């Protein structure tokens, strides 16, 4: 997250930090055994970290769990980024508590201008790099679809939104992906895409979650 | 995504580690050195 | 060497 804040330690319950040796993307606890991250943050092995704020010091609220299976979207696009969606059932279910909890899924889509918040692990520079240690938080609005296809021309799906502003400045960057936009208390978004980070005219491209409702409940169901 | 990757560095005469975003990746992009010194290394 | 060893470092779009 460049030109964010660091989140109230704990405040975001539902972000989890997706670890193969190192942080390597974020995701969502959607319900106590499963998480919802990016498809392009696949690996074959992840182990999914709950209740974390300092990834790189040991604070006494974290759940270290294994991934038992990991369902990439069907119609995952790893050029276009399309359908850049991604669950991972654990091999346990988490304890719920106050700094593990659950996001819920969009009751519908939210429209244009709505204002949501955004976090990660990610790189907090536009040039140059800065891992955080501490997870950073970022209020952004969804844009409209025509301001996105304006930035991205040709690239932009019905099935991405972009989140952000156009004037750059605040933005999600690498190693945010998979994590959470969450807009009065609903997963609207996952961090997937984007030209540079904060960069003026190239806001970042989320997943519209609300058109994979269906999809999401049915796998859970199904596994 | 932040994924760890090795690119030749020319100026250096070395492969070096860098953060490549898990998508796109273009040809100067390996999984090892030893790789990446094989392919790019010269000679 | 091959051409492409000389470009700088790509990271992508994937955020
Ligand atoms: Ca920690």
């Amino acid at each position: 997250i460049v030109g964010g804040y660091t989140c109230q330690e704990n405040s975001v319950p539902y972000q989890v930090s997706l670890n193969s040796g190192y942080h390597f993307c974020g995701g969502s606890l959607i319900n106590d055994q499963w998480v919802v991250s990016a498809a392009h943050c696949y690996k074959s092995r992840i182990q999914v970290r709950l209740g974390e704020h300092n990834i790189n010091v040991l604070e006494g609220n974290e759940q270290f769990v294994n991934a038992a299976k990991i369902i990439k979207h069907p119609n995952f696009d790893r050029k276009t980024l399309n359908n850049d969606i991604m669950l991972i059932k654990l091999s346990s279910p988490v304890k719920l508590n106050a700094r593990v909890a659950t996001v819920a899924l969009p009751s519908s889509c939210a429209p244009a201008g709505t204002q949501c918040l955004i976090s990660g692990w990610g790189n907090t520079l536009s040039s140059g790099v800065n891992e955080p240690d501490l997870l950073q938080c970022l209020d952004a609005p969804l844009l409209p679809q025509a301001d996105c296809e304006a930035s991205y021309p040709g690239k932009i799906t019905d099935n991405m939104v972009c989140v952000g502003f156009l004037e750059g400045g605040k933005d999600s960057c690498q190693g945010d992906a998979g994590g959470p936009v969450v807009c009065n208390g609903e997963l609207q978004g996952i961090v997937s895409w984007g030209y540079g980070c904060a960069l003026p005219d190239n806001p970042g491209v989320y997943t519209k979650v609300c058109n994979y409702v269906d999809w999401i409940q049915d796998t859970i169901a199904a596994n | 995504a932040r994924i760890i990757r090795y690119f030749y560095n020319a100026k250096a005469g070395l492969c070096q580690t860098f953060v490549y975003g898990g998508c796109r990746a273009k040809r100067n992009n390996f999984k090892s050195a030893e790789d990446c010194m094989r392919t790019c290394g010269g000679a | 060497r091959p051409d492409f060893c000389l470009e700088p470092p790509y990271t992508g779009p994937c955020k």
